Formats: C-alpha cells, sequence, structure tokens
DNA sequence: TTTTTAGTTTATTG
DNA sequence: ATAAACTAAAAA
C-alpha cells in the first residue's frame, strides 16, 4: 500500500484564466485528482489517497499551523470521496470552494510541506505539488531558505516531491525556485523534464507518468550461450482490463464470504492416495501427478538466443498473443544493461531481430519469440511514450497456423480503386491507442457509483466505439452513390 | 526388356 | 467428413542400409509412420488408416499372383487407427531382404482404397509412399496409373530419405544412385502430372517431415468460416466471411483425477464450503448468499437478476469502419486478443468480392489501415481493431487485428540508455556485438534471386508439446512397468538453430564473453 | 498476499 | 461451436 498526496496551491492567481476558453490551473487540478481517483478504482490498485490545500483563509491540520487545509487524510479511493472533490469542479464550484474556505492568504511552504509529510506517519511516499507560481517567497529570503530545509529533510526520509507547474503568463521557471526542491534522480538518463501544463489531458498523462511504480512480470536469464548470461524483466506493458470478479456475500449483513472448495472421496468420506487418468477407446492411461508435469518439462526458465533473424521476413500477421517488453535487470546480474545496450544499439542499426526459445515458468513447453529492437520515444510534452527494450513478440507453431478456404483471385479496375481511394482519403483520421473507453467496463463502473451513493436513477452511457454515421454521411454524400453504382449491379439483392 | 504388367480389372 | 489413407512403407534390404552417424531409412520412415499415427490415434481423429508394406520376405495381397505384385504384404486394412497398430510400427514390424516395384505397390495401395471404402463415405482419398527408390521398377501401363489416381480422386505424397555443409541432425534444420536418379524421374513426372508445377512440392525427406506437419495436410479438416458485413457508414454494406487465420492449438483432452487403488472418477467428490470471514466462523447459509462488487472502499451488494437489466447492451453483431489511418499510427506493440481474422469475400458472390477488393488495394496504394468495430454476436463484448490489406499471388483478403481500449493500456517510465555514461558500450564492445549479429544470422540472401531466405523458419515447425505428449501416452499405454522415456533427438535437433548458425557464433561468443563482464548479486 | 494465466464448464445461437 | 466466467496454481 503506497501513499501519494496531492497538494494544491490556492492563491489569487490560481483561480484566473489565460484569458481563453481553458480551463483554470486550479479547476484543472482538482479534474485531475479526480480523474486519478476514479482510474485508482477501475484499476483496483491498493494505493492510499490524500488531498491538502495551501494558502486558504481556513485551516485545517494535526497542529492548526495557519493556511493549511487538509481536505482528505490518507485513505483508499471512494465513491463519496470524489463527489466532495465535484463540488470545487468548474466556475460554480469555485465559488463553493471560496466560500467555505479562504484564498490568496500567506502561506510558508516550509509548514506546508511538513504537514504533508505528517499525513504518512499512519512502501513509497508522494507528494504531487499543483502550482502555477514559479518564485514563491520571493520577497522572503527567510521563508525561501526554510523551505529548501524541509524539502531537503522530505528527500532524506524517503518522500518524492514531484512539481505539476502549470501555465504562467510569461512562462515558468524551474531555475528560479522548485530546482532545489523536486526530487531529482541519482541518473541523468533516469530524471525527465516536463513541460508545464496548460491542458487537462497533458496534466493528468504528466501526473499517472511520475506517479506509476514500474511491476516486472518475471525477472528471467536471457541466455547468449551456456556461459554468457544477462538479467532481463519482462514487463506487460498492455494487460486485458477486465469486470472485476464478483464477492459473494450475505443477505442481511452484506459482509464477504470465505469460500473452501474440500475434495473427498464418496465411500469413506491425501495427493499421495490421487492419480491421473486419460480414456482412450477401451485404454485407460496411467499417470502420477509427478509424472504429467514431467513431460511439459523443457529447457529451463528463461530467453535462449537462437540467433538473428531480419525484421523484413517478420510477417505483421501471425500474432499469437500480447507482445511483452524486455529490459534488462543490473540488480540480479551486474553488467547486464551494458550487453543489452549494445545489442539494442547494433539490432537497430543493423535492422534485425534476437529469436530466443522462451520459457516463462519451470516445467513448461518453450515457444520462439523475437525480441524486436524498441527505439525511445518521448513525445510534443515530453513525456516517454516508447520505451527503450525489446519488444517480445510471440511466434506461432505450425499448429497454431489454420489452412484457409482455397478462392478465387477477382480483381477490381483501376477506376474503381480509385473512387475507394477518395472514400479513404476524406474518411481519414488521427488513431492513438487511448482514443477509444471500453463501453462495458465504463457502464459497470458508472452503475456502480450510481449504486454507493444511493442514487437510484444510473447515468446511461453512449457507445464510442459506434461510428459516426451522420458525420460520414455527411463528409461522402455523392461518392457512396457513385461506387455502388460502379461495382453492385441494380439487380443486386 | 521391360517387365509386362497385369492392372486391377476396376483400373481396365 | 473422414479421409481413407494408407501409408505405403518400404522395407526392403536397401531400407535397412545406414552409413555411420546416419539413421537408416528404414528407422527413418519408421519414426515418421509413428508422428503420423500417433497424431490419428491421440487426437481421436476419425479417419481410416491401412498400412501397406513393400520389399517384405513374403507377399500377402489380393493382387498377388504368378510374378505380378510379389514381395507386398497388406499389414494393416482400412480401419480406425489403435494401440495395437502402433506397437506393430515400434517392435512387431521388421525390415525384409527383398525388393520390390514402387509402383507395383502405389497399385496395392490404390487396390485398398478402390475395394475397402465401398461400404463408408470418405470426403477424402490420400496415399502415403515412403521409400528410397534404390529397387528396380517397371514404367508398363504408368499413364493408365496416373490416369487411375484421378479419376478416383487420390492424392500422393512422396517421402524420401533425400531432400530434392556440416554433419546429418535427424529433424535439423554423398551421391544419389543412378537406380534412384531414374525412379526420382518417374516420382517427378507423376507429381506433376498430378498437382502441377507446385506437384514437386509434395515430395518431402524423412528429416523434414519429422519438423513439419506435411503428413497431415491433404488429410487436414477444412476451416470453419462464418458470414457478417463490412459497413461503412450506413448506405454501403460489403458482404463478408471471415475465419480465425492463428488461433493457439491447446490440449483437447484433461487429466481426470482419480483414486489410486480403485482407478475411477465415481469415487472422487468435490464439495464446496461457506463460512463467515470475521472472528470464530460460522457455516453460512448457501440460498442467503448474495452476489456483490467492490468500488474502491465500498462494498455494494448488486444482483445477478439486476445485473442483466443495467449492464451494457450490445448494438449487435457487425464489422462496421471507424474511420482509415496511416500505416505507421497502428504499431505491432499494441495488437490484443489470443486470435487473427482473415476477412474474405463472401462465397458464390462477385459483387461482394470486387467490393472487397477495391478497400484491399486502395489501403494498399495509400499505405494506410482502417480502423474497425467487431463483435461475433450481440451477446458479445465489443472489439476496436486494425483490418489491413494482405494481397497474395493467389488470394486477396483484409486481416483483423484487435487493438487495445485506454483501461488495457498500462504506463511506466523506463531509464533511457542512448546516452547513459555509466553503461555506455565502448568502441570495442560495439564491433564485438556487430559481429556477432553477422555470424549469428537466421537468413541467407542470394544475389541473383535477390531474395531473402530463412534458415529457421519456425511457423513450420510443429508445437513439441503434442509429439512429446503422445510419446509419453503411447510409452505409457505398451510398457506400465517402465519409466517415462526422455525427449527424441530429432525434437530437439528441430529446435536447435542450425549447426553452421552455432559453429559460427563459436569464436565472436567467447570475444564478448571476455569484453563484457558479468557477475551475480 | 495478490495478480495473471490457463483450463474447464456452461449457455446460447445457428 | 464459440465466448465468457470462474477456479486453481504459481510467481512476484
Amino acid at each position: 500500500r503506497d501513499s501519494l498526496i496531492f497538494l494544491v496551491d490556492a492563491s489569487k492567481a490560481m483561480f484566473e484564466s489565460q484569458s481563453e476558453d481553458e480551463l483554470t490551473p486550479f479547476d484543472m487540478s482538482i479534474q485531475c485528482i479526480q480523474s486519478v481517483y476514479i482510474s485508482k478504482i477501475i484499476s483496483s490498485d491498493r494505493d492510499l489517497l490524500a488531498v491538502v490545500f495551501y494558502g486558504t483563509e481556513k485551516d485545517k491540520n494535526s497542529v492548526n499551523f495557519k493556511n493549511i487545509y487538509v481536505l482528505q487524510e490518507l485513505d483508499n479511493p471512494g465513491a463519496k470521496r470524489i463527489l466532495e472533490l465535484d463540488q470545487f469542479k468548474g466556475q460554480q464550484g469555485q465559488k463553493r470552494f471560496q466560500d467555505m474556505m479562504g484564498h490568496g492568504s500567506d502561506y510558508s511552504l516550509s509548514e506546508v510541506l511538513w504537514v504533508c509529510a505528517n499525513l504518512f506517519s499512519d512502501s513509497h511516499k508522494r507528494i504531487m505539488l499543483f502550482t502555477n507560481e514559479d518564485n514563491p517567497h520571493g520577497n522572503d529570503s527567510a521563508k525561501a531558505s526554510r523551505a529548501r530545509t524541509k524539502a531537503g529533510d522530505l528527500r532524506d526520509t524517503g518522500i518524492f516531491l514531484d512539481l505539476m507547474h502549470l501555465k504562467k503568463p510569461g512562462g515558468f521557471d524551474i531555475s528560479l525556485f522548485y530546482r532545489d526542491i523536486i526530487s531529482i534522480a541519482e541518473d541523468e538518463d533516469l530524471r525527465v523534464h516536463f513541460e508545464e501544463s496548460s491542458k487537462l489531458e497533458d496534466l493528468l498523462r504528466k501526473v499517472r507518468a511520475k506517479e506509476t511504480r514500474k511491476r516486472a512480470l518475471s525477472r528471467l536469464k536471457l541466455k547468449l550461450n551456456k556461459d554468457i548470461v544477462i538479467s532481463v524483466g519482462i514487463y506487460n506493458l498492455v494487460q486485458k482490463a477486465l469486470k472485476p470478479p464478483p464477492i459473494k456475500l450475505y443477505r442481511e449483513t452484506n459482509e464477504p464470504v470465505k469460500t473452501k472448495t474440500r475434495t473427498f472421496n464418496t465411500s469413506t468420506g491425501l495427493p499421495s492416495d490421487t492419480k491421473r487418468s486419460q480414456i482412450y477407446g477401451s485404454r485407460q492411461i496411467i499417470l502420477e501427478k509427478e509424472e504429467t508435469e514431467e513431460l511439459k518439462r523443457f529447457d529451463d526458465p528463461g530467453l535462449m538466443l537462437m540467433g538473428f533473424k531480419p525484421l523484413v521476413l517478420l510477417k505483421k500477421h501471425h500474432y499469437l498473443r500480447p507482445s511483452l517488453f524486455v529490459y534488462p535487470e543490473e540488480s540480479l546480474v551486474i553488467g547486464s544493461s551494458t550487453l543489452f545496450s549494445a545489442l539494442l544499439i547494433k539490432c537497430l542499426e543493423k535492422e534485425v531481430a534476437a529469436l530466443c526459445r522462451y520459457t516463462p515458468r519451470r516445467n513448461i513447453p518453450p515457444y520462439f519469440v523475437a525480441l524486436v529492437p524498441q527505439e525511445e520515444e518521448l513525445d510534443d510534452q515530453k513525456i516517454q511514450v516508447t520505451p527503450p527494450g525489446f519488444q517480445l513478440v510471440f511466434l506461432p507453431f505450425a499448429d497454431d497456423k489454420r489452412k484457409m478456404p482455397f478462392t478465387e483471385k477477382i480483381m477490381a479496375t483501376p477506376e474503381q480503386v480509385g473512387k475507394m481511394k477518395a472514400i479513404v482519403e476524406k474518411l481519414r483520421f488521427t488513431y492513438r491507442s487511448d482514443s477509444f473507453e471500453n463501453p462495458v467496463l465504463q457502464q459497470h463502473f458508472r452503475n456502480l457509483e450510481a449504486l454507493a451513493l444511493d442514487l437510484m436513477e444510473p447515468e446511461q452511457a453512449v457507445d464510442l466505439t459506434l461510428p459516426k454515421v451522420e458525420a460520414m454521411n455527411k463528409r461522402l454524400g455523392s461518392l457512396v452513390d457513385e461506387f455502388k453504382e460502379l461495382v453492385y449491379p441494380p439487380d443486386y439483392n | 526388356a521391360e517387365r509386362k504388367r497385369i492392372l486391377p480389372t476396376w483400373m481396365l | 467428413n473422414k479421409a481413407a489413407v494408407v501409408l505405403c512403407m518400404d522395407v526392403g534390404f536397401t531400407m535397412s542400409n545406414s552409413i555411420p552417424g546416419i539413421e537408416s531409412p528404414f528407422e527413418q520412415a519408421k519414426k515418421v509412420i509413428t508422428m503420423f499415427v500417433q497424431r490419428q490415434v491421440f487426437a481421436e481423429n476419425k479417419d481410416e488408416i491401412a498400412l501397406v508394406l513393400f520389399g517384405t520376405d513374403g507377399t500377402d495381397n489380393p493382387l498377388s499372383g504368378g510374378d505380378q505384385y510379389q514381395n507386398i504384404t497388406v499389414h494393416r486394412h482400412l480401419m480406425l487407427p489403435d494401440f495395437d497398430l502402433l506397437e506393430d510400427i515400434e517392435s512387431k514390424i521388421q525390415p525384409g531382404s527383398q525388393q520390390a516395384d514402387f509402383l507395383d505397390a502405389l497399385i496395392v495401395s490404390m487396390d485398398v482404397i478402390q475395394h475397402e471404402t465401398i461400404g463408408k463415405k470418405f470426403e477424402k482419398r490420400h496415399i502415403e509412399i515412403f521409400t528410397d527408390l534404390s529397387s528396380r521398377f517397371s514404367k508398363s501401363q504408368l499413364d493408365i496409373i496416373i490416369h487411375s489416381l484421378k479419376k478416383c480422386d487420390i492424392s500422393l505424397q512422396f517421402f524420401l530419405p533425400f531432400s530434392l555443409d556440416g554433419p546429418f541432425r535427424l529433424g535439423g534444420h554423398k551421391g544419389i544412385t543412378e537406380q534412384q536418379k531414374e525412379g526420382l524421374e518417374i516420382v517427378k513426372m507423376v507429381m506433376i502430372s498430378l498437382e502441377g508445377e507446385d506437384g514437386l512440392d509434395e515430395i518431402y525427406s524423412f528429416s523434414e517431415s519429422l519438423r513439419k506437419l506435411c503428413v497431415f495436410k491433404k488429410i487436414e479438416r477444412h476451416s470453419i468460416h462464418w458470414p457478417c458485413r463490412l459497413t461503412i457508414g450506413s448506405n454501403l454494406s460489403i458482404r463478408i466471411a471471415a475465419y480465425k487465420s492463428i488461433l493457439q492449438e491447446r490440449v483437447k483432452k484433461t487429466w481426470t483425477v482419480v483414486d489410486a487403488k480403485t482407478l475411477k472418477k465415481e469415487d472422487i467428490q468435490k464439495e464446496t464450503v461457506y463460512c463467515l470471514n470475521d472472528d470464530d466462523e460460522t457455516e453460512v447459509l448457501k440460498e442467503d448468499i448474495i452476489q456483490g462488487f467492490r468500488y474502491g472502499s465500498d462494498i455494494v451488494p448488486f444482483s445477478k437478476v439486476d445485473e442483466e437489466q443495467m449492464k451494457y447492451k450490445s448494438e449487435g453483431k457487425c464489422f462496421s469502419v471507424l474511420g482509415f489511418c496511416k500505416s505507421s499510427q497502428v504499431q505491432r506493440r499494441f495488437f490484443m486478443g489470443n486470435q487473427v481474422l482473415k476477412v474474405f469475400a463472401a462465397r458464390d458472390d462477385e459483387a461482394a468480392a470486387v467490393a472487397l477488393s477495391s478497400l484491399i488495394h486502395a489501403l494498399d496504394d495509400l499505405d494506410m489501415v482502417a480502423i474497425v468495430r467487431y463483435a461475433y454476436d450481440k451477446r458479445a463484448n465489443p472489439q476496436v481493431g486494425v483490418a489491413f490489406p494482405h494481397i497474395k499471388h493467389n488470394y486477396e483478403c483484409l486481416v483483423y487485428v484487435q487493438l487495445p481500449f485506454m483501461e488495457d493500456l498500462r504506463q511506466y517510465m523506463f531509464s533511457s540508455l542512448k546516452n547513459s555514461k555509466k553503461y555506455a558500450p565502448t568502441e570495442a564492445q560495439l564491433n564485438a556485438v556487430d559481429a556477432l549479429i553477422d555470424s549469428m544470422s537466421l537468413a541467407k540472401k542470394d544475389e541473383k534471386t535477390d531474395t531473402l531466405e530463412d534458415l529457421f523458419p519456425t511457423t513450420k515447425i510443429p508445437n513439441p508439446r503434442f509429439q512429446r505428449l503422445f510419446q509419453c501416452l503411447l510409452h505409457r499405454a505398451l510398457h506400465p512397468r517402465e519409466p517415462l522415456p526422455p525427449i527424441q533427438q530429432h525434437i530437439w535437433n528441430m529446435l536447435n538453430p542450425p549447426a553452421e548458425v552455432t559453429t559460427k557464433s563459436q569464436i565472436p561468443l567467447s570475444k564478448i564473453k571476455t569484453l563484457f563482464p558479468l557477475i551475480e548479486a
């Protein structure tokens, strides 16, 4: 259970929009926090969250330190908690905030961070500061140095301090203040320098980038040869998010019920007394549990380098199961990262993939995988969209490739192809992996949200997976009727 | 010389 | 829907003749036959299998007379294969001292199909010849033999010790006799005469046959296809038919838990018990148990009755186009699911075939793909995926692969390596790995052909899991007292890279070992 | 202890 | 016959 604290500035500058249709820095923060809270419930993350405000007239904290309001203590995300955050969302929500507690009040960052640290007292400790003030305590020399000391004290404890700098007229400067406050990684290559957030979509992506901790699916040995062995971490960067499993409760108490599945004899009422059978016709083949696992056993757990196959030979189809990500693990074998880097640099250079014989766990049959060299990619927001390493591509065996019903080749005329080209060119759009949300899941959690808040009426969502029928029909009116006339005859069913 | 063959009645 | 298969094995004196280190063509053919029968027995296929042996000491066949069809024995008549047949291949069938006419054997095999399929109803008729071609033969009435094969609709497949550098490894990746050369030309001529130019592809070597599914190629059951409609907008609806191109073939049979003394499922019973989570646990009533779901900290009671009404109601099965984007925007790393669909044009529909063809070529030329919405039925959960063109000389289709939803994606940050001062390799270190990749390359390129030849096609190798399971299942069935046998060498030979790749890699691997220091924590 | 993967089992539709 | 849901096992 990791603890994460959202610290939001509530000074006069935070409630002012940069003369645009875009949301105020405060509104962006409130919505971003709310989005993380909702995301944590869907993803079923055990993480504890908190909401702390500073520069407010009304103060709510442990030692009654002036101008610090601890809205939510460190605890799991809830339906009532998200509802409390929704009371400050928007221009009408902004009014409710100003009424409950004050704003633009004199604060002391030293006292602010101390209160935040004290909330952790009750694995990873992290504070996320949402502010549009590049140089707080610019006038006060004493307050500025005191803040640097408490920021230093948090870092020496193990508390992470991350800046969520927002759009400020004339830009935001890190060199003036926060350069010493923020948590910097020991490695120059590890640290990421994000630009100031102007949109909610960019802020939410930056927050989830720093928040998340790497979870290795497995740590395996990449055996170049019997003696040349490096250690690698296998990471699942994509995993099918499914509907959470139900919990068996009681009709009156509504508390969970533990299930005990007991296996016993019928005639009388241990694993040594059990054997495994398979019956083919009249014959019954008998094998022990050890024997049934002995036949599954090939190789030993890890990746075995077969050689190097050029990427051109690897076909776009031949998809079997979702790909994995291979990254080195210096913690187990020292010098792995250097050889991995040398392999990655030369594989990208030569446009070739590393063919391996993958065995994920003990007593499991092998599968041929192709480690495709993946180069590092960072977007316009300076967020690592593509990590550096190898993509573990699962290759099918002869058995997995299914026979095809042999059909006669009928090719279209260049006039028919040319008309379809116009249809494609007009229906052109920009695809993002995160363009669509699972409608089954979104509705499921929308139903549970309303049920938790005892709301009789469930919020019925609109399916995003359905095509924009009217918009597409508006773009092409003549083209559809023109193409239909060219290929389909009038006597068609 | 080549060896002569007697095909099954169904082939003829 | 079953197929009549006749396995024609040469057991002649010359099949037993072995060169040191190289397995005798008889032992090689035996291994290929066992591989075939094991699959048909344990996968419980309804295909009937007959076995004819040529070059036997004796003569036992219906065409046997005088000097005609001599030294040919019909070992197994056409029927469903069993453990007794497998036991016969394993130990009962021995190599003979005589030599027979392979064409005479082909006729005996043909006569088996003509007479033993009279009562039964077979979709396919197939003969598999396993020989060395070292034996003398007659070309008398060959033209009629080829004609009768066509008229009876019987397919052929040849298996030789040779195929049409380093050491011999069976299953791995000196000079043929003049009699074998003469015999081969008739085999070539016959195969070309039956299946055209591509007929030569149906003549295999025993070694390659063990690391392929070619023995089942002709008796393989047709793939189940289903129809749907590709809808661009609303007014356009192309009639299509898609099937599962790639789908992971898994173990069909399950290990039933039985008692060590009685060996019965009936004596074993699994019972479920319910108890309260709180201290000093008490038995919970099976009828009073209600369904519930967690929403973070909160615990929400939600029954299956209210669930069916409030749940997401899918609009129905479809293959609707969401939009179109460039090939570069859809990355293979985002592919999801456990299948690949090949969207083909609806059978016996010419107008829909051209309509789909227009879309396939428009996307190919523009270097674009199609983002589509897919569901097999109205009950099934909706999917969003890529539909990309796939044009070959013989067939034309779109390929559907499921893409991810926002919820499916996971975002982690990994340390940069491009300019990492602590892990940056030296110029000597990089030039050592450069030599390793060049030495361990699994592809060869001929400058005259200008085509890249793969030396390790893994997609052609069958999953070792099945033939290993069949080996053990059969060994326990025939030899119950003996423990499980080890993995057959040819299975290991087919899984390991070509000997030339392993030998080439020796020198750069020793060089990278010294240059790259590695130690455990 | 929790999460992911694989294998059965059940239900619905053609 | 295909897809989803539930249960069990193994590894982080």
